[PDB]
């Protein structure tokens, strides 16, 4: 039961027929030694590839999270900015009311300091937007390397299974006739 | 000559030898002095310097002094008229009501604070922050979710919340104290014989303590019967306190009667109580003391000082409150249109197609492909695919599974349910974003994988058209499925004689019970399936055969499926251990899973639930919809009982990182936190503690790597002394066990270990009144790097093998320590005081290492007749740990992952890959008893092979192994339920198949016995 699935695994559509395994058209019802080295050589190429497949699947789900992190950070920036935008509007309400409320007593003294505040506030908004802008282009170059991770996983995956399959077939051959641990 | 001079040109000289963002965007822990942009109502931006650790009251108060020096101050109200607000890292805009909170704990994005007058004037209702902090995502993020199923789950599931809150205040204050402090109690009041024998004729010496002024305390050693209840024990201790040279006998009787019911029994040293009439023996603490040769220490606690401790939960209801399928006269077809975002290299890849199939766990018709059209770039097919099955033959739990493949190799995958939560057959166009190829899955299509589109947008978006049929097509009602069954019955009675391949017989009547016995993973044949399916009426005789029967049923024939629905309807309840199989991925039908949850309501005890709770939470992943019977069952039990609720919370809160479940568990955690009462505040204090520890170790691991231990350790202790760390990491409940409280940090017993994960050795004061009686210091390890949940599970599997062995009269002693995964590779590990790696024992005994050093070390702790029993402990544990280890196939055991205690118990740690993961790229023996061990088993002797001690030990091994072989059905199923978690060691059923070989279930019990010895003999080289 254990081995019969690992040989029927990855094949087409107690007779263990594979259509999931339908146990029972049934609608009506020579070196010997040198092939032993090849095992180790492919069993090293197969496990060589494993880690290269593993390292990337981490990098994939890293960058998947690193990207998803970066998006929400932008969602936050945009919300941050909106409050600063709202604030600069909020000052243009009660600042421009207090310019014309008096506009007499320390006009140049006061309006400079009200104008100074507004400037700091704008220059703050300027820094955040460029802070955001910089994140967004770093996001695309992340999404770039991301596209490349899956690409290289999806080049390796075929080669990995074929490498796996030949390694079994060689390993079958040797057991037919007659140690394997070290290989 | 070494390398035959073969160069490697590729090799350059300069993996070898995460992360959760911290207190502020992009930086782990905010600098000790930071400037904060304070937006005022008047429009003025005033930057203040603050201390990282400063409270918002501290901040506000200072702001409003500094606001006077700025213009337009006359516009501002008193400081008291305002609340703070800012954009957080989750990206919402929190309104900061609790002004005792400090600036570093706010989870701010950028360091700015806007001032406002508080709207939504029911401020009570905006302590959803509490709920969102615990869950780790804000409640406003569920509010704007479009999908009706979610919104209908959210409102519907409050049926449960309400019902369960009503049981809590059914006998308040007693029920309330029974919720919060439930009785921690063994399965049966029946006792094991090896426990009984340690009783000198059914009797325990116990110690009841009392406080009277408060400073001084007073013992009263009762010697009472083991099976007596707490109220009796309480009377007896009152008799003893109050007997006097001034009270007559009758005067005493009248003094006990007033007193007898104003008190309850507490355990000294932790928050456990004895509130229920059980035999004292049936409480775990008592049954623990008997085994360890300890004297139970209880405390008389008055009930008013206990209900004085208790809260009021005060649950508040939230603000958020055709055509019969069988008419449709066609075969199934589904239109594949276009994938948009496929990552394919043109240089290796020939061609790509969408493979498809309908499924029920296993397949219901010819799995097909489509033609290999527009391969690599431009990818687009416009084909209706045509599936040989009729539209009415589709069973309730039918599901489309597909995958974009190469030529043969999968690229992506995704699965959809063919009906919705309201039974409506799927019509229209869908935009399915796909999931990526896993490790262990090499096969094409992945039907065990989760139903639902990926929430992740930047992925292979395959779109498709489903067929429309003049209406919402709905699955028939139960009344209608019934009638159609009753017709398929009367119809088949009139069928005539000559007929193939569908009273009774004696030879056959046993051969069904032959099948009934075989493990889940023993595959059934078509003959057997037919054979069962025809005698299905007799099969109710053996209700245990049901799983085999259900797998035998043809789910693509609605006539069968209506008949099978009707057997299930009133099938006889069965044992939880076997019913649990019916919640794994192979049984997706709702009537089936319904029946299994109906077994749990009858049979599964709050005790047995919490044992298997891990498996049941995993098995939620395999429900089709959010609202289903299991969820309501667990939600209820968790809101009925706060011990379950605690681990129920954490097992969910663990997986919240995982986007396969973030929605579902997120919504479930919300319900829990909304109903669970004052435990929400306790969970938020744990949740806040764990965060600090994550952020602290996240720094130790990124930047502070490359600084001596001394440097890190000074930086650690600098950090831990900050007021916010002190606040956050002191008065709280250990998540490994909420019974244990954690008080002040002893920072001088607290250190960073050697390991490159930088795990924290943390040590708290046990602030219990009687800490002295149990332990003055609680220490547990916090480990940022590793994935705890393999260990967590193997530990569980051990705990159960122990309970199996022991409840079946044989005393091997396992020490499944505490392990809790609280996140993505984050967790807690219980420290067993007085234990050392064999390798320490060898280092500290090494003369300037002899095989005896272990044995020598052990004698040196255990001298006198103590020695004799302490070898029995080592002999008993070491046998159990042999068999479990072998059966599971955990990682190779060696000197730095094996540990022995002062009293002589041995146990394993850091188990690694459980079902023989690394080795399968065989039947290994991971616990190789070297000479070191065999010496200890044989007190003096040389030639340890030959002693009786080893024969004894061999017998313990053989009796244990066969004991587990009789409960293998359970161990298979426990693992089967764990397929849900993406643990690489459990990707598919054939991974679990190792546990068959190693238990030898295809063999007979006598052969098995020999195979175990054969396996044991070659690994050790001689003896068995
Ligand atoms: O009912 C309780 O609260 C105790 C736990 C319990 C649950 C179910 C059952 O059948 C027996 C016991």
């Amino acid at each position: 039961r254990e081995e019969v699935n690992e040989k029927l695994r990855d094949t087409a559509d107690t007779l263990t027929l594979r259509k999931n395994n339908k146990l029972i058209s049934l609608a009506q019802y020579d070196n010997i030694e040198a092939v032993g080295k090849k095992l180790h050589e492919y069993n090293t190429q197969f496990q060589e590839k494993s880690r290269e497949y593993d390292r990337l699947y981490e990098e994939y789900t890293r960058t998947s999270q690193e990207i998803q992190m970066k998006r929400t950070a932008i969602e936050a920036f945009n919300e941050t900015i909106k409050i600063f935008e709202e604030q600069c509007q909020t000052q243009e309400r009660y600042s421009k009311e207090y310019i014309e409320k008096f506009k007499r007593e320390g006009n140049e003294k006061e309006i400079q300091r009200i104008m100074h505040n507004y400037d700091k506030l704008k220059s703050r908004i300027s820094e955040i937007i460029d802070s955001r802008r910089r994140l967004e282009e770093d996001l695309k170059k992340q999404a770039a390397e991301y596209r490349e991770i899956d690409k290289r996983m999806n080049s390796i995956k075929p080669d990995l299974i074929q490498l796996r399959k030949t390694r079994d077939q060689y390993l079958m051959w040797l057991t037919q006739k007659g140690k394997l641990n070290e290989w | 000559s070494y390398y035959h001079h073969h160069h490697h040109h590729d090799y350059d000289i300069p993996g070898a030898m995460r992360p959760s963002s911290g207190e502020l965007w992009g930086i782990h822990l905010m600098p000790p002095r930071i400037l904060v942009e304070c937006l005022l109502p008047n429009g003025m931006i005033v930057t203040l310097e603050c201390l990282r650790e400063a409270t918002l009251i501290t901040i506000k108060h200072e702001l409003f002094k500094e606001a006077r020096k700025y213009p337009l101050h006359q516009l501002l109200q008193d400081e008291s008229s305002y609340i703070f607000v800012s954009v957080t890292q989750e990206a919402e805009r929190e309104e900061f009501f609790d002004e005792t909170r400090r600036l570093c704990d706010l989870r701010l994005f950028q360091p700015f604070l806007k001032v406002i007058e508080p709207v939504g004037n029911r401020e009570e209702k905006i302590l959803n922050r509490e709920i969102g902090f615990a869950i780790g995502m804000p409640v406003c993020e569920f509010d704007m979710v479009k999908d009706p199923e979610v919104q209908d789950f959210r409102r519907n599931i409050l049926n449960v919340c309400k019902e369960a809150v009503d049981l809590r205040d059914l006998n308040s204050p007693h029920s309330r104290a029974m919720y919060v402090y439930p009785p921690n109690v063994e399965s049966s009041p029946e006792l094991p014989k090896h426990i009984y024998n340690k009783l000198d004729k059914g009797q325990i010496i116990v110690v009841i303590w009392v406080i009277v002024p408060n400073n001084d305390k007073q013992k009263y050693t009762l010697k009472i019967n083991h099976d007596c209840v707490p109220e009796q024990v309480i009377a007896e201790a009152i008799r003893k306190k109050t007997r006097s040279m001034l009270l007559s006998s009758e005067q005493l009787k009248l003094c006990v009667l007033e007193y007898q019911g104003k008190y309850i029994l507490k355990v000294c040293g932790c928050d456990e109580y004895f509130l229920e009439k059980y035999p004292l023996s049936q409480y775990k603490y008592i049954r623990s003391c008997i085994m360890l040769g300890r004297m139970p220490n209880l405390m008389l606690m008055a009930k008013e000082s206990l209900y004085s401790q208790l809260p009021m939960d005060c649950f508040t209801m939230p603000s958020y409150s055709t055509k019969s399928l069988w008419v449709i006269n066609s075969a199934l077809r589904i239109k594949i249109l276009c994938a948009t975002y496929v990552n394919v290299n043109i240089r290796d890849i020939d061609k790509i197609y969408v493979r498809t199939g309908i499924y029920h766990g296993g397949e219901p018709l010819c799995d097909n492909v489509n033609t290999q059209r527009v391969p690599c770039s431009n990818p687009r097919w416009n084909e209706w695919l045509n599936y040989d099955i009729y539209i009415p033959d589709l069973p309730r739990a039918a599901r489309l599974c597909l995958s974009i493949c190469s030529v043969h190799c999968p690229l992506a995958w995704g699965n959809i349910n063919l009906f919705d939560y309201t039974d409506t057959l799927v019509s229209g166009k869908m935009a399915l974003n796909l999931w990526p190829v896993p490790h262990g899955l090499e096969d094409l299509l992945n039907p065990i994988g989760v139903t639902g589109s990926n929430p992740n947008k930047e992925t292979p978006c395959l779109e498709l058209e489903f067929d429309w049929f003049s209406s919402v097509v709905k699955f028939p009602d139960m009344s209608v499925i019934e009638e159609h069954a009753n017709w398929s019955v009367s119809r088949e009675a009139g069928f005539s004689y000559s007929h193939a391949g569908l009273e009774l017989r004696e030879n056959d009547k046993e051969q069904l019970k032959a099948i009934s016995t075989r493990d889940p993973l023993s595959e059934i044949t078509e003959q057997e399936k037919d054979f069962l399916w025809s005698h299905r009426h007799y099969c109710v005789t053996i209700p245990e055969i049901l799983p085999k029967l259900l797998l035998s049923v043809k789910w693509n024939s609605r006539d069968e499926v209506a008949q099978m629905y009707c057997l299930v309807k009133d099938w006889p309840p069965i044992k939880p251990e076997q019913a649990m199989e019916l919640l794994d991925c192979n049984y997706p039908d709702p009537m089936v899973r319904g029946f299994a949850v109906r077994c749990l309501e009858k049979y599964l005890t709050d005790d047995k639930l919490s044992q298997y709770l891990i498996q049941l939470v995993q098995v939620l992943k395999y429900e089709q919809y959010l609202d289903n019977l299991l969820v309501r069952f667990l939600l209820k039990k968790a809101l009925t009982n706060q011990r379950i609720g605690h681990f129920f919370f954490w097992h969910l809160k663990s997986e919240m990182h995982n986007k396969t479940v973030s929605q579902r568990f997120g919504l479930l955690l919300e319900s829990y936190c909304r109903a669970c009462g004052m435990y929400l505040k306790h969970l938020n204090r744990q949740v806040e503690a764990m965060e600090k520890l994550i952020n602290l170790t996240d720094i130790l691991k990124q930047e502070k790597k490359d600084e001596t231990q001394k440097v890190q350790m000074k930086f650690l202790v600098e950090q831990m002394r900050r007021p916010d760390f002190m606040d956050a990491l002191q008065g709280f409940l250990s998540p490994l066990n909420p019974a244990h409280q954690l008080g002040n940090l002893r920072l001088e017993e607290c250190r960073i270990m050697s390991s490159a994960k930088r795990p924290l050795w943390l040590n708290w004061e046990n602030p219990d009144i009687m800490s002295e009686l149990l332990f003055q210091n609680n220490e547990i390890i916090f480990k940022n790097g590793d994935d705890l949940r393999q260990d967590m599970l193997t530990l569980q599997i051990i705990r159960i093998m122990e309970n199996i062995w022991q409840n079946q009269g044989l005393d091997l002693r396992m020490l499944p320590y505490g392990c809790l995964s609280i996140g993505d590779c984050v967790g807690l590990i219980e420290v067993v005081r007085n234990s050392h790696t064999i390798m320490q024992i060898q280092c500290k005994g090494g003369l300037k290492f002899n095989s005896h050093t272990l044995h020598q070390w052990l004698k040196d702790k255990n001298k006198g007749e103590i020695y004799d029993a302490a070898i029995d402990l080592f002999t008993r544990s070491c046998a159990g740990y042999c068999v479990a280890t072998f059966i599971l196939g955990i990682g190779d055991r060696h000197n730095s992952n094996i540990m022995v205690k002062d009293d002589g118990q041995l146990f394993h740690i850091d188990f690694g890959h459980f079902l023989d993961h690394k080795k399968k790229k065989r039947e290994r023996v991971p616990f190789v008893l070297t000479q070191d061990f065999l010496i200890v088993i044989s007190k003096g002797a040389q030639e340890c092979t030959k002693t009786r001690e080893f024969e004894r030990f061999q017998e313990m091994c053989y009796k244990a192994y066969l004991a587990i072989r009789q409960h293998a059905n359970l161990f298979i199923n426990l693992f089967s339920m764990m397929l849900g978690s993406g643990m690489p060691e459990l990707q598919s059923f054939d991974d679990i198949a190792y546990i068959r070989k190693t238990l030898a279930l295809d063999k007979t019990e006598q052969e098995a016995l020999e195979y175990f010895m054969k396996q044991m003999n070659d690994a050790h080289h001689g003896g068995w």
